[PDB]
RNA sequence: GGUCAAGAUGGUAAGGGCCCACGGUGGAUGCCUCGGCACCCGAGCCGAUGAAGGACGUGGCUACCUGCGAUAAGCCAGGGGGAGCCGGUAGCGGGCGUGGAUCCCUGGAUGUCCGAAUGGGGGAACCCGGCCGGCGGGAACGCCGGUCACCGCGCUUUUGCGCGGGGGGAACCUGGGGAACUGAAACAUCUCAGUACCCAGAGGAGAGGAAAGAGAAAUCGACUCCCUGAGUAGCGGCGAGCGAAAGGGGACCAGCCUAAACCGUCCGGCUUGUCCGGGCGGGGUCGUGGGGCCCUCGGACACCGAAUCCCCAGCCUAGCCGAAGCUGUUGGGAAGCAGCGCCAGAGAGGGUGAAAGCCCCGUAGGCGAAAGGUGGGGGGAUAGGUGAGGGUACCCGAGUACCCCGUGGUUCGUGGAGCCAUGGGGGAAUCUGGGCGGACCACCGCCUAAGGCUAAGUACUCCGGGUGACCGAUAGCGCACCAGUACCGUGAGGGAAAGGUGAAAAGAACCCCGGGAGGGGAGUGAAAUAGAGCCUGAAACCGUGGGCUUACAAGCAGUCACGGCCCCGCAAGGGGUUGUGGCGUGCCUAUUGAAGCAUGAGCCGGCGACUCACGGUCGUGGGCGAGCUUAAGCCGUUGAGGCGGAGGCGUAGGGAAACCGAGUCCGAACAGGGCGCAAAGUCCGCGGCCGUGGACCCGAAACCGGGCGAGCUAGCCCUGGCC
RNA sequence: CAGGCGGUAGGGGAGCGUUCCCGAUGCCGAUGAAGGCCGACCCGCGAGGCGGCUGGAGGUAAGGGAAGUGCGAAUGCCGGCAUGAGUAACGAUAAAGAGGGUGAGAAUCCCUCUCGCCGUAAGCCCAAGGGUUCCUACGCAAUGGUCGUCAGCGUAGGGUU
RNA sequence: CGGUGAAAUUGAACUGGCCGUGAAGAUGCGGCCUACCCGUGGCAGGACGAAAAGACCCCGUGGAGCUUUACUGCAGCCUG
């Protein structure tokens, strides 16, 4: 939780929570880790405006706070994140490797 | 985690304010705050001057010497010596240079109990010294500049 | 049952008094911080390439806090970097980006107008002008532009071309000039003090810095700062007081130079021969020679104070990794209780809905890294310039040394008063020279003056980092965040307050009285007596209800007693409430003396005053009797203590001293006083305690320094008007 | 058994909380840190436990060490909150009364009609100095010394060449 | 009556007269005489009324402003 981070759009687990049921992290800041797991919001029973239906009450409430979420999940769930061994000419690949592994290859899924 | 100061040591009198119930500390106004009053001594100072004088140490700073360091044949022979040769030089341990008013200056013959001299060359031998030095059995000497 | 005479008691509050319940205004406040403050290390120069420091601008849509300035939420290039950003605004309305977008750094570009300002003026932040370029309606106008003080400074006297400075800066710093208080319980010498303050100026640190020194031993050897040197040596209405210096311990250790006629060279000289003037030099004194003549000479180790250059350039800010748990479980929560499985050259800490080594943290673990901006090291090279022997008539570091008085320094206040230092008048010596040790004279000794340069060790704190038997929002910087701004003053100048809703915004659709606020519901949620000034949220004061109590009463208060109520009560009885009665001058300060009519006192709350550093000094708790250790060098998450033996106290003292010495000065006196008598202290601490320091705390007339104002007021000057 | 025990100045002794330092964090704790609110067990007291309510997280000592500390009280310091008081006061004795209007409400706004006081000023005018505001449109919880649907008040927009 | 809504001083006070008394001019202590609960519009006597820690003073080896041929110097003038 700093100028540096955890997972990004990613897809991860909820340990100390109420859901645990991991899923799509719609957006995650740089400093306040502020990340939305699309896993628990509300309605803000909207303005009474025609902003929302003239008869409103916003629906998708999803600002995800706490940072006990168990980011990253290869064939393994709760795991920290490795770093590199480069291996290839100019190779950062700070992919995530521990027990199972996941790096969010630019392919099949984030 | 236990050895509290034995007997009394710890704060003995940092007595705060003036009295459990009451308080005020001293006399009457004559000794208020900015009241560090007639200090050390009023009429006592009158005394202080009270008298001509016969001891005058004039406009200067460079006196000579004739090294008056009180040394004792008694400490010597009772139990810290070598009955013939010790010399100013060997007197460090000697408590007749290991104090303060002339450490390195001159060791005199506090000739006392029994004989009363010095059997080691040097400087400072009471006359009584010269004599019981000669009796005790000693080779005293005295060269200059 | 009715009539009358008599007596005794009862309830009936407009309000008020003690008690209990339940509110409100007020913020104590417990804790809690992106905020101080304290110490230590790191760091230490800004500016005309017109800076520090501000005026007016720009952000599609912005008063403001921000960053840029007219190419203005920024353009350029390189260093860094993982995938999100269009600063604090989240909202509107639109976006850029894994063909390194946000952003961290280093060097880039215009870089508005003011501000040293300088092209000129000017109430700065705004109006003027002269030169070449440009565009426009051409000339006139008017913009971008490049343009044009002043200073002194050296160069081609003609470039007046080509430089310099100036302008800053919290504290440290050098010199310039330089004060009353208070003390001396008055106070004129004296004192604070060469302190405060005005100034000028070099810095990043200057200061001082190789000896006409010390000091007297046939000794030392730059300068600076620390400990010690004695607070003695001493300076003095010898009074308050003030107070050294060599040495020793320590730290830090380069030394280097120029006119100094003589050389010759030379150009100018005057005027010519043989004087002076100024350039090159050898000479260019380190602890003494230098030059010129004669002879012995001589044919590779030394670097600067940046001489200087290349580097591992230390960093600057971006870097990187990086140790091990889940199941359960009481919970709105768990990181918690419980189960088993886990890490560790890294159990420093914070952060993840209540207290984790194994969850968040690029930390302690260790390692990391760059082509810019800075150098000591280690080494090189660059190396100016140093680096011989005697002989001989001498000429060759300052224009004043020196001596009279008039003065400064210095531990020196006038004195027998020295040395350096200068304001007056005098007024010279080249190493047989000349000041210096002792006023001065005779000695020995000392050093080599009247020029020049700089490093290194103590100071200082703007700025950065870190640590705190250093602070919690009235203490801390006043200042924890749109406080040096609000606001008072003419200016100078003074100089607040206000920190927290909650775990996360889910912070309130919607219905209902109402103009609105605001008020009842629904949803929030774990709570909303957590609801927007909204945590914890007490005292004071005002309020709604309930209990007792009250209209023949004289009393701070009260309060001892008891009786009537009502209360928990098993009783014992315990509560609150009081009518009857007994006895009762309120507290603080300063008083012979107080109820005070003497005083302080409006009520609540938070602040609110005998300390610290040394000297000492007496105690007494503790180590050895000789006992103890500053300044430092060194090891030091914890940083671990160790060593450092210049000393000061003891260890006989007696004296004005010479000295003598446990003895002793008087003295010619065997008479007294200081003893001898150890009857060891010496050190660390804790503490009663003075002396200096503001030393229980706030309190005055005022004296002194530097500035601030004639839109204050009186005057005087200039210039219109009105009677 | 003494034997005594009013007693400021003042001197001696002995305890008390109080926020920190070790606290050799022991931990205690969301079945509450803490402060708070109330109470007929502890203390010779300064204080203590303990019980009950609040209250959201701390807090801390067994033994000892370190101190900005314990306060009516100083016409105190800073902030509240009271008091005469719902009396004194509204800024000029240059007076006003009506009708209709607009409004959630109009003594206190708008028109219009009666009426008094200025007029040599309560005239206009330039200038100074103020620097918003002026206007037009909405609004009034603050502000006018109550009003107030009025404004020189608040919000926005336009306004002097 | 209605809109409004302050200001010093003050322990708190529930505060009669007396004759007395007391630090010597008292509601508040003694003995006693009257008098119930409350408030408004007034009247000024006390509560030494408020006001300002007396400018009357004294006192403080206090301050400050003239002064004078008190004390010492500074200035400027005169002058070997």
């Amino acid at each position: 939780m700093r100028v540096k981070m955890h997972v990004k759009k990613g897809d991860t687990v909820l340990v100390a929570s109420g859901k645990y049921k991991g899923r799509v992290g719609k957006v995650k800041e740089v400093l306040p880790k502020k990340y939305a797991v699309i896993v628990e919001g509300v309605n803000i029973v909207k303005k009474a405006v025609r902003v929302s239906p003239k008869y409103p009450q916003g629906g998708f409430i999803e600002k995800e706070a706490p940072l006990h979420a168990s980011k990253v999940r290869p064939i393994c769930p709760a795991c920290g994140k490795p770093t590199r061994v480069r291996k290839k000419f100019l190779e950062n690949g700070k992919k995530i490797r521990v027990c199972a592994k996941c790096g969010g290859a630019l392919d099949t899924e984030e | 985690l236990r050895p509290n100061p034995g007997a009394n040591k710890r704060r003995k009198r940092v007595g705060r304010g003036p009295g459990s119930g009451h308080g005020k500390t001293a006399t009457r106004g004559h000794k208020g705050q900015k009241s560090r009053s007639g200090g050390l001594k009023d009429p006592r100072r009158f005394e202080g001057g009270r008298s001509t004088t016969l001891m005058r140490l004039p406009k200067r700073g460079m006196q000579g010497q004739v090294p008056g360091e009180i040394k004792r044949p008694r400490y010597q022979g009772v139990n810290l010596k070598d009955l013939a040769r010790f010399e100013g030089e060997v007197t460090p341990e000697l408590l007749v240079r290991a104090g303060l008013l002339k450490k390195g200056y001159r060791l005199k013959i506090l000739g006392e109990g029994e004989a009363k001299p010095l059997k080691v060359v040097a400087h400072a031998f009471s006359k009584s010294a010269l004599e019981k030095l000669k009796a005790a059995g000693g080779e005293p000497v005295l060269l200059e500049a």
